[PDB]
């Protein structure tokens, strides 16, 4: 639908994510190969099919951000699936009526956004607006507004056309090499008509699959891409491989991205009247410290960020009331005193951080 | 069989030998009894069957991977399935391995084991080695790759399952 | 239903298909039985059945292509499904169920066509009545209709209309009852990697999936919401590499429904040539357009086509041989580069050359580390 060119959509991504410079490069090519198959004659359009990604890397370096950002860029519709969950069970149509009653409910509220505002004049009647605005059929008239037949039926095409789905950690579905295996690719071989251009029924309507968008992702440390079925091989054409992130790329992703986590807690301290300010050097002990736990005990990627940061604020998001129009600064001492404690103890570690 | 592990002045190496007995007899006197693993950061060597090495090896630098490379870590989650996993079981080798942190034996018992001074000496050869290399690296400055070389061939005159064809594989990390 | 002569399919499928001409031969030959027997009495046409086929072949050398090709000429319903899938759980008669769901949005899209023009043309007639009520066209009514055309709630209602007038012109039990003939005269159902339910505990559950799917092609009837089908003249062809087993090893009453077998011979690197660029729309000429929308022109060398079939071949025999599915991981390894630039280069002309293909590829064919994971 979007005519942005592939550099428009990295330039996009590098407001959310940091770095990974590969894996948005190979989603734009994807989402701008869907807009250059429009383009094209009533034959190709039928041919050309969507060029499937497999993100390979450790756990927490952004293979889902990358995802959900993209289908949040283009407006699509979007879904993350755990392979391993159609291991004992679920079928596997309902990747697509789950990603449809996303669609529905996604169109539904952006349907509503369009009934919302709609949802000489006389002086005594411009008297009683004015007071009405200041205080004193919201329903009926987006009821009126909407048309439930164009949201149903739109939802499915924002799914058959722009729709995107992500399934985690699909290299726990490889063969391990025998029982386990056979479950296992017997999981790969469920999946194969998704890619390959099925039809699945839905109560919302009969969607098709030939065209959506698929985003595998998987450490691939145990197993290897090519322990694929190869049906499922030649279905991803597109391979990214996303680095491990550093201790300089913590540093960025607190601050630099749009709506960082630390601009949140600023955000939220503000509401309580108080002002936060981190400095960069107490920005870079607490990439420092998230570094640590990760090679201390076990490596979660960014992840850890998180709740190395809410250990560290915990005190301060406690008493934000009663420090209402202070200034508080998270200086490299405030950020030892927090936690070098608790990094110091690996056994401690593994439970609160 | 034996294999000797050396580190000294920065360097790091491992030696073995070649020979292969069926009984009373000499089956292959050229095996290749070490190796390089993770990118060639590792070094490695095996006394025992050669394919149940080369699957030990694998899953090495699987648990490698997710570890980060962390040599110790690795090694344990190897000693874990070892011993735990039936397949795994049946397997019967003794790994040496080792890096720029430290030098250390896995057994199929499941016991990791980093020697006094990261010497190894394992096979059947390895005592042999081990009294030889105790003596140069004490009473001589050589490097590791000359202490590992010339114990590798005291042991084989000794030992009547050892020869004195050779494989090594050495680390500089200065 | 078409009355191509066998001749007349095989030429067709050397269009996309390159090769396996004797599995080409095979399925002409079971669709021109389907117009054989409608030229048949009343008898015979109850005592003829479908020759179902059986594949067998490495994966990837386009068994499946053939199948899809095959549905597609015909216009018939079609759809793929895993033999394995039912090890262990979903029940057979699903198949049915699933390819009734496929003909019905083929015959509905495809009766949206043909509702497409006249919806257009009454729809016309709708608006321009409250433009110009009525009482040869008059001025009027062409001097809006001319405004109409040229383009302009309003605009939403001529969206509405091609709803009513398509539902007014389109038979449903004519359309619910046309998929359900689709599916029974022309229907087509392809059975990859059958070769791994063949033949003591497996065996049970391996060899009770065939019984399950024996009613299907010995005859039955099977329920769905869209109607009652029966499964006597539907096409089959099942797949697999058959290098574990055999098909004697499939169950007896299952051997004598298959009366066609051929074998698909391994693709070449000749082969992966010709796939590059022979089939229509073929992979390189769908880059080749698709760099066409962003303005920039592809041009691939002989020796440069020659060079990729070469390293996909490598990568096959360097480590897992999937068959021609490799082609489309090494192009799109190749033009990953220039699909990323394409909008920059817009404007200019690109050659992919010899000495292009090995500069981007032959670093990672030479790696087979490397190849596992990207290639
Ligand atoms: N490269 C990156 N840039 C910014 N934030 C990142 C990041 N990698 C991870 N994060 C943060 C954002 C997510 O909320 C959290 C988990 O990331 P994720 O996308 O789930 O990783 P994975 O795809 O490995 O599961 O970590
Ligand atoms: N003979 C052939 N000509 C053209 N393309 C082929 C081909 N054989 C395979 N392909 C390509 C096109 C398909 O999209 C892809 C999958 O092949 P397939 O028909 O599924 O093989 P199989 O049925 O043996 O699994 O490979």
């Amino acid at each position: 639908m979007s005519e942005m060119t592939p550099r428009e959509i990295v330039s996009e991504l590098d407001k959310h994510i940091i770095g990974q410079d590969n894996a948005k490069r190979s989603v734009a090519i994807a989402l701008r190969n869907r807009w250059r198959r429009m383009q094209l004659n009533e034959e190709l359009r039928h041919e050309v099919t969507p060029k499937n990604i497999l993100m390979i890397g450790p756990t927490g370096v952004g293979k889902t951000e990358i995802a959900r950002r993209l289908a949040k860029l283009a407006n699509a519709p979007f879904i993350k699936v755990e392979a391993t969950k159609f291991t004992e069970g679920k079928e596997v149509d309902s990747i697509i009526r789950d990603l449809t009653d996303a669609a529905v409910k996604m169109v539904r509220v952006q349907a509503i956004e369009k009934n919302r505002y709609r949802a000489e004049p006389s002086a005594a009647r411009q008297a009683f607006r004015k007071k009405l605005r200041e205080g004193q059929l919201i329903e009926e008239e987006a009821a009126k507004l909407v048309n439930p037949e164009e949201l149903k039926q739109d939802a499915i095409d924002a799914v058959e056309q722009h729709g995107i789905v992500f399934i985690d950690e699909i290299d726990k579905i490889c063969k391990r090499g025998s029982g386990p295996d056979v479950s296992r690719e017997g999981v790969q071989r469920d999946l194969l008509p998704l890619v390959e251009g099925c039809t699945v029924s839905t109560k919302h309507g009969m969607v098709k699959t030939d065209h959506i968008l698929f985003i595998a992702s998987g450490a691939f440390q145990i197993a290897k891409p090519s322990d694929l079925i190869p049906e499922l091989q030649g279905r991803l054409p597109i391979r990214v491989e996303l680095q491990a992130l550093t201790t300089s790329d913590f540093e960025r992703i607190l601050t630099e991205p749009n709506a960082s986590i630390t601009v949140q807690y600023k955000a939220l301290m503000a509401t309580e009247g108080v002002n936060i300010e981190f400095t960069d050097s107490g920005i870079k002990r607490i990439a420092e410290a998230a570094w640590q736990v990760n090679e201390s005990t076990e490596n979660i990627g960014a992840r850890r960020l998180h709740t190395v940061l809410e250990r560290l604020m915990e005190e301060i998001s406690y008493d934000a009331s009663d420090l209402s129009g202070q200034n508080i600064t998270i200086d490299a001492d405030y950020v030892s005193k927090h936690l070098d404690a608790l990094v110091a103890d690996e056994d401690l570690s593994r439970f609160i951080l | 069989t034996t294999i000797v592990s050396v580190r000294r002045n920065g360097h790091v190496v491992i030696a073995g030998d070649g020979q292969a007995t069926l009984g009373n007899t000499v089956m292959k006197g050229n095996v290749k009894k070490v190796r390089r693993l993770y990118n060639d950061k590792v070094i490695a060597g095996f006394a025992g069957g050669t394919a149940d090495a080369f699957t030990l090896f694998e899953l090495f630098e699987r648990k490698l991977e997710m570890h980060q490379g962390h040599l110790v870590k690795a090694a344990v989650e190897l000693a874990k399935d070892w011993r735990t996993d039936r397949m795994l079981r049946k397997l019967e080798a003794l790994l040496a391995v080792a890096d720029e942190t430290a030098s250390l034996i896995i057994t199929g018992n499941g016991d990791v084991v980093q020697p006094e001074n990261d010497l190894i000496a394992i096979g059947s050869g390895g005592p042999y080695a081990q009294a030889a290399a105790r003596a140069l690296l004490e009473n001589t400055e050589l490097s590791a790759r000359e202490i590992a070389e010339k114990a590798l061939d005291i042991a084989g005159d000794i030992c009547i399952y050892t020869n004195h064809f050779h494989t090594i594989e050495e680390l500089s990390y200065k």
